[PDB]
RNA sequence: GCGUCCGUAGCUCAGUUGGUUAGAGCACCACCUUGACAUGGUGGGGGUCGGUGGUUCGAGUCCACUCGGACGCACCA
RNA sequence: AUGGUC
RNA sequence: CUUUAAUGUUUGAUGUUCUAACGUUGACCCGUAAUCCGGGUUGCGGACAGUGUCUGGUGGGUAGUUUGACUGGGGCGGUC
RNA sequence: AAUUCCUUGUCGGGUAAGUUCCGACCUGCACGAAUGGCGUAAUGAUGGCCAGGCUGUCUCCACCCGAGACUCAGUGAAAUUGAACUCGCUGUGAAGAUGCAGUGUACCCGCGGCAAGACGGAAAGACCCCGUGAACCUUUACUAUAGCUUGACACUGAACA
RNA sequence: GCUCGCCGGAAGACCAAGGGUUCCUGUCCAACGUUAAUCGGGGCAGGGUGAGUCGACCCCUAAGGCGAGGCCGAAAGGCGUAGUCGAUGGGAAACAGGUUAAUAUUCCUGUACUUGGUGUUACUGCGAAGGGGGGACGGAGAAGGCUAUGUUGGCCGGGCGACGGUUGUCCCGGUUUAAGCGUGUAGGCUGGUUUUCCAGGCAAAUCCGGAAAAUCAAGGCUGAGGCGUGAUGACGAGGCACUACGGUGCUGAAGCAACAAAUGCCCUGCUUCCAGGAAAAGCCUCUAAGCAUCAGGUAACAUCAAAUCGUACCCCAAACCGACACAGGUGGUCAGGUAGAGAAUACCAAGGCGCUUGAGAGAACUCGGGUGAAGGAACUAGGCAAAAUGGUGCCGUAACUUCGGGAGAAGGCACGCUGAUAUGUAGGUGAGGUCCCUCGCGGAUGGAGCUGAAAUCAGUCGAAGAUACCAGCUGGCUGCAACUGUUUAUUAAAAACACAGCACUGUGCAAACACGAAAGUGGACGUAUACGGUGUGACGCCUGCCCGGUGCCGGAAGGUUAAU
RNA sequence: AGGACCGAACCGACUAAUGUUGAAAAAUUAGCGGAUGACUUGUGGCUGGGGGUGAAAGGCCAAUCAAACCGGGAGAUAGCU
C-alpha cells in the first residue's frame, strides 16, 4: 500500500494497492467462462452508454451468490483477484470434493472452516437467514426476495446493519444510507467484504482508464451547439442551466418512479 | 495514398453479390429492377 | 445617438403615488448639565423642486422639448 | 443597561 | 322559517384485514439435448401497479414560419 | 498583463540609441477565487527578448561544376480569340483612348529577353445593399407536437370500519 | 561481345491479396510505345498450369448473420431459443538430386510416412446426445544449451605470371549430402505405489474429486543439436569424342578440423510484474442404456483406395489501387563479406539495370550545389535560410526542486600506423594423458591447439589522426499549459480537446439512463468502495460575502382551477 | 521498473526551397516528432441521413458536408438577368 518512487512523470502519483495474500498462478479451470467485452453497443449496434471500450481480456470466474449448500461445512483454500468486481474471491473446498468460489470477507485466510445453512453458528464467514441473526450484526450478501442470489451489499468494502425485526419482515441501513425492508427470510451472510482499500488506490495517470475499459469524455461546452446544449459561444461561455445531452436538468432533479416498490422504502438517503 | 477502391472478392460477393441481394425484399425489387429492363451484369458475381 | 429612473436646504435627502394643506436626518453656535470638550435639548434663515408653455382659480405634483448622469444596444469585415 | 475625553 | 341532531335510507372520499382478476427480469417439475416461450404446483405482492380513451400543467427534446418601408448607400436616431 | 482606451502611462536595468522584454509602483476605462486565484522542479516541431560560437542573410556580390532555357533531327500539346492593314502626345468623351479631333516622328518581316499597358486572361463577387428567396443555430418570438407527470372511466373484486 | 557505371535490407531471390494470357515458340510493323524502330507486355497463330503428403472443401468453432416453433409490431416485418453457417485462427502425412524453348515438394531416380476399411489367425468388453482429463492460450525480462551462418587452417586440382620481384608462411577455385529411422544428453515438470469408504460431477462410473491406512526412494513425461543408419547411392575440379557454337554421352581427387554466432530453436520452460490473459472438435478416459457372445474393440500380414478443385506469370510495379508502360500507395517470408554497438552508414559478391528521344554550342535567367579576401546579423516582421556543433574513454558540473531530476549542464584532456612488456598477456574455448565408474550422448585432474581484447612504455609520418560516411549548437529571464498524448485527411497541431485528481448530484436493482411505437438488448451476468451527468483540470497554499431575480429540492391549511 | 531517454523499420507531418495547364486534383530532396505504448498494422463482422461515429476542428462517412449518393413529385416555384 505505497506509494510508488518518482523515477518519472507517470509514476509521480501512482499509490498501488498489493496484497501477497492472493494466488501467483493459474485460476481454477471448471470455473471460467466466456466474457468477451460487448463494447457498449446493444444488438441494434449503437453506443447507448457511452465511455466504453478497449482494456484487458477480462475472463469471468462463476461465483456463487447463492450458498445453497446447507449442514456442510467448507474449508477454505486460497485467494484469487477476480478481475470483474472490486472484491476479491475464495476458493472453498467442501468436505465432499465440491469447489466452489465465493466472496471473501474481513477475516479470511486459508485455514477457516466456514458452513452455510440454516443452523450455522456465528462467526464471520458463515452464512444464515434473517430470522435466526441478531440485531446489529452487519451483514453482506443480501437477497430481496428468499433464493435468487446475493443482490444487496456486494461490493469491496460494504456492509449493512439489521436494526429490527419485527412481524414477518426485517429492517436493514444500507450503504447508501437508506432504510428497507426486506422479507425475514433472505439468505444473508455474516461479517463484512475484505479488500477495504479500493478507495486509497489512486491510478495515476491516463493509461490507467485504457487499461481498464474506460474511454475519455468530452465534456458539454467544448462541442458545437448540435451536439450538446452547451455549446457555442466566441470564446467560453456557459450562459445556461447545466443538462444533460438529452434536455433534462442534472444537478438535482429527482428521476425515480418506479412506485411498485414504494411499500419497501422507509426512509431516503438524505 | 490509400486510395478509394480497395478490392476484395470476399466483400464483393457479401456486399453487392445474388445472395447479398437475396433476403432483403427491399433487393427483390432490385433484381426485379434490373431483369425487367434487360442487364447483362444482373449482379456482380461471376 | 427607441426610451427610462430621473433633476430639490451648508452635504444625500423625501414630496409626482392620477391634486390641492409643506416633511427630515445630519447639523452654525447663544443658553440647561459636567471642575472643563462634545455624547442630549430650545431656536432662527436655508426648495417658483433647472428652464418654456398648456389642461387647470387651486399643479414642486397631469404632461410635449432643451443641459447632466447612470440603465439595453445591434447592424457594420 | 448610565459612567469616553483633559 | 332563523336553524339544530337522534330510527332508517338514498352515494363519493378517507385508512385497514382477506383473495379469486391482473404482476412475478422468485425458486421446483414437463415439452427438452433448450435460461427464449408455453403448461400447471407454490411463495410474495394485489384491487395498487401497468396499459387505452379525453383533459390540465410542463415541454427549443423535436418542427414549420415570421422579424415592414421610406433613407443624397444600409444599422442607429426620426418620421408612417 | 494574452485582459489598460487616453499611451510609446511612470521609474530603473539592458542598448550609443530599445512603441517589443525583464523588475517595481496602482489613477485596475473594464482581473478575482472550481466558465477558478496566485505560485512552481521537469517537459513542449509552443509566444516574446538578449549573449557567446558560426557564416553570402547582408555592406558587395565574384567564380566554378551539373539538370533546363538558345541551335540542328524525329514526335508535338494547352489557356484564349467580334474582326483587324494593331504608333507617341495634348484635348474631347458612359467621365482613366491602337482608332475620335489637332499634331509629330516611323522601310516590310523574324529569332533572344525584360512584364508597363491592351481597365490582359481562369471565378455570372465572397464584401454592403435588393430579394415580402432557403438552409442550418439560439431564446422568457408565435403555433403545435415526442417524453414527463396530474385526476375521471374501463381491466376492477367482496366485506369492512 | 567486352570496357564503364547504379541498387545491393533493393531496384536481389519468393508467396498469400488482386488482375486473368500479360508466360514460352514462330511470324508482322499499318495503329499501339511519348522519338527511330527489325524489339516488345503490341497484331496473328501454335504449344504451356500433372499432388494420398502442398494450398480450397472437409470435422470443430470466435466476433457476428440467419434462425422451426415462440414473443411483439398495420402490412412490410423486429428480435430471439433449438439448430445451422462463418478464417483471421485449432484438426492425418515427403525430403533431396535430374530433366522443358515455357511446369515441378506435382513427372523420373533410391528412400519414405500417416489416415480408412475389408479378410485372416490370437484374447475378451463395446457403446453415444450426457461425465471427467486434455486441446487451453497475456506483457516484460534476463541468462544457459545449440543451429542455420561465416572465417582461417587440413586436403585435392590447376597456375610460375604483359614490367620490379614471386618455388612459396605464395595465387585461384573446390570442400556439398536431405526427409525418415532405432538411442534418451543439455535442460524443464511431477514423488510413485497398495487399499477401505463417501451427501459431490443433472442418473451410474471400476478413471478424474475428497477423507483414510501401508509402504516403496526415484518412477513417468518433456525435448533443441551433434551422434549411428540413411548414403559403396547422388553431387563435385574437370580431362574432355562429337561439335552446328545447339549442346550432347561416359568419366570424376578431396570430400576433414578448429573458432565465432544470431532477431531462428529447446521455449506451450524459468523469474517477475498488475492491466490477471477463449471456444468446441480432432486426441485419450469413463460408465448405466443394450446387444450376450453374430456384432464390438486391440496386434503382424495382404488388398485397393486417398475422389473433385486450384497450381503459367507479375506480385514494392510496365501486369494489382491511382484515366498515363504514373519520381504516389499496398500485408508476410530469406538475410553474404570488410569495417561497424547495429537491419544506420560507405564500398561490394551472389544477383539485377543504365529508368523508350537525341547530337551539339558553353548567353541573360532560373532549379539543385561546392569555394571565398576585410568585417561578422549592420539583413529583415523575425538568425528565415545557410554555416557550425556532433562518437567512444577520463577528470569535472551552477542556481532551482516534487529528491528522482536539472545533466550529455557548461568547460577540457588523450585517439593513426610500428615494436616491446606478452616472438599473441588477462580472458574465452578446448583436444590428447590418467583415475574410479551409480555407464552414457560419461564425471573430474589435465593443458596441446585455436581465438583474442584492453592498457602502459619507447619510436615515426602529415598542415590536419572520432580524418571519408553517418554524428546534439550552447547559455541567461519570463507568458501559457503539469506532463506522454490527439484532432481541423487536402492552407491553422497551437495557449484548443483529453487525461490522473477534486466536487456537486441522480440512482436499492426489473436501477437511473440511452437505441427502440413494442418484445428485447446495452448499462453488468455489475450492486453505492458501483454507474450515469455536469464542471474544473497534477501537486503546494487556498476556495470569502449576496437566496433579491432564475433554475431546482421540501411543505399542502388558504385563494384561482381542467375534464367530469 | 517505466504512459523513461538517444535512435533505423513503422506511424505521423513542424519549417523553408521546388511547383503551382507539375512526375502527384496534396507529392519529391535536405532537415523534424513519436518510436514496449492512451501505440502501429493485415484480415473479417457491427452503426446508418435529422440518423451513425467523434481524445470535439461542424470534423469525417467512396477525390462530394452546417445535413451525403440515386430514382420519383418535378417541366418544384422565381416580381429577378
Ligand atoms: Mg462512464
Ligand atoms: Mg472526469
Ligand atoms: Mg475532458
Ligand atoms: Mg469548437
Ligand atoms: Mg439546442
Ligand atoms: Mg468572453
Ligand atoms: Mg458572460
Ligand atoms: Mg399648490
Ligand atoms: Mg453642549
Ligand atoms: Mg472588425
Ligand atoms: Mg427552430
Ligand atoms: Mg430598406
Ligand atoms: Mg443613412
Ligand atoms: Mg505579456
Ligand atoms: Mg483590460
Ligand atoms: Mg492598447
Ligand atoms: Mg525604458
Ligand atoms: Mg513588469
Ligand atoms: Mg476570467
Ligand atoms: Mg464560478
Ligand atoms: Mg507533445
Ligand atoms: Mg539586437
Ligand atoms: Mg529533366
Ligand atoms: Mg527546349
Ligand atoms: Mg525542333
Ligand atoms: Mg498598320
Ligand atoms: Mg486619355
Ligand atoms: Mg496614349
Ligand atoms: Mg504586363
Ligand atoms: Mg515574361
Ligand atoms: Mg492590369
Ligand atoms: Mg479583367
Ligand atoms: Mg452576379
Ligand atoms: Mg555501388
Ligand atoms: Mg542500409
Ligand atoms: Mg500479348
Ligand atoms: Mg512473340
Ligand atoms: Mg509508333
Ligand atoms: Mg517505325
Ligand atoms: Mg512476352
Ligand atoms: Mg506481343
Ligand atoms: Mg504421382
Ligand atoms: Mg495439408
Ligand atoms: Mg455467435
Ligand atoms: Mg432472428
Ligand atoms: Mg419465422
Ligand atoms: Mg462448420
Ligand atoms: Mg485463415
Ligand atoms: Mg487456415
Ligand atoms: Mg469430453
Ligand atoms: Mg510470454
Ligand atoms: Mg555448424
Ligand atoms: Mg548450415
Ligand atoms: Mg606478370
Ligand atoms: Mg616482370
Ligand atoms: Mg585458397
Ligand atoms: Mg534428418
Ligand atoms: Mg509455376
Ligand atoms: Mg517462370
Ligand atoms: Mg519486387
Ligand atoms: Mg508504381
Ligand atoms: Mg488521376
Ligand atoms: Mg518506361
Ligand atoms: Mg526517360
Ligand atoms: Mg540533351
Ligand atoms: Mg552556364
Ligand atoms: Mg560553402
Ligand atoms: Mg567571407
Ligand atoms: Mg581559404
Ligand atoms: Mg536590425
Ligand atoms: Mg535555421
Ligand atoms: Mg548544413
Ligand atoms: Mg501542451
Ligand atoms: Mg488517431
Ligand atoms: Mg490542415
Ligand atoms: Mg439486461
Ligand atoms: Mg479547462
Ligand atoms: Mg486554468
Ligand atoms: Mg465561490
Ligand atoms: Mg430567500
Ligand atoms: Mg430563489
Ligand atoms: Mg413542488
Ligand atoms: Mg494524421
Ligand atoms: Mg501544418
Ligand atoms: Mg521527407
Ligand atoms: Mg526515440
Ligand atoms: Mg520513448
Ligand atoms: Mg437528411
Ligand atoms: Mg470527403
Ligand atoms: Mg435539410
Ligand atoms: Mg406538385
Ligand atoms: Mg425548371
Ligand atoms: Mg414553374
Amino acid at each position: 500500500v505505497v506509494k510508488c518512487k518518482p523515477t518519472s512523470p507517470g509514476r509521480r502519483h501512482v499509490v498501488k494497492v498489493v496484497n501477497p495474500e492472493l494466488h501467483k498462478g493459474k485460476p481454477f479451470a471448471p470455473l471460467l467462462e466466456k466474457n468477451s467485452k460487448s463494447g457498449g453497443r446493444n444488438n441494434n449496434g449503437r453506443i447507448t452508454t457511452r465511455h466504453i471500450g478497449g482494456g484487458h481480456k477480462q475472463a469471468y470466474r462463476i461465483v456463487d451468490f447463492k450458498r445453497n449448500k446447507d449442514g456442510i461445512p467448507a474449508v477454505v483454500e486460497r485467494l484469487e483477484y477476480d478481475p470483474n468486481r472490486s472484491a476479491n474471491i475464495a476458493l472453498v473446498l467442501y468436505k465432499d470434493g465440491e469447489r466452489r468460489y465465493i466472496l471473501a470477507p474481513k477475516g479470511l485466510k486459508a485455514g477457516d472452516q466456514i458452513q452455510s445453512g440454516v443452523d450455522a453458528a456465528i462467526k464471520p464467514g458463515n452464512t444464515l437467514p434473517m430470522r435466526n441473526i441478531p440485531v446489529g450484526s452487519t451483514v453482506h450478501n443480501v437477497e430481496m426476495k428468499p433464493g435468487k442470489g446475493g443482490q444487496l451489499a456486494r461490493s469491496a468494502g460494504t456492509y449493512v446493519q439489521i436494526v429490527a425485526r419485527d412481524g414477518a419482515y426485517v429492517t436493514l441501513r444500507l450503504r447508501s444510507g437508506e432504510m428497507r425492508k426486506v422479507e425475514a427470510d433472505c439468505r444473508a451472510t455474516l461479517g463484512e467484504v475484505g479488500n477495504a482499500e479500493h478507495m486509497l488506490r489512486v491510478l495515476g495517470k491516463a493509461g490507467a482508464a485504457r487499461w481498464r475499459g474506460v474511454r475519455p469524455t468530452v465534456r458539454g461546452t467544448a462541442m458545437n451547439p448540435v451536439d450538446h446544449p452547451h455549446g457555442g459561444g466566441e470564446g467560453r461561455n456557459f450562459g445556461k442551466h447545466p443538462v444533460t445531452p438529452w434536455g433534462v436538468q442534472t444537478k438535482g432533479k429527482k428521476t425515480r418512479s418506479n412506485k411498485r416498490t414504494d411499500k419497501f422504502i422507509v426512509r431516503r438517503r438524505s | 495514398m490509400k486510395r478509394t477502391f480497395q478490392p476484395s472478392v470476399l466483400k464483393r460477393n457479401r456486399s453487392h453479390g445474388f445472395r447479398a441481394r437475396m433476403a432483403t425484399k427491399n433487393g427483390r425489387q432490385v433484381l426485379a429492377r434490373r431483369r425487367a429492363k434487360g442487364r447483362a451484369r444482373l449482379t456482380v458475381s461471376k
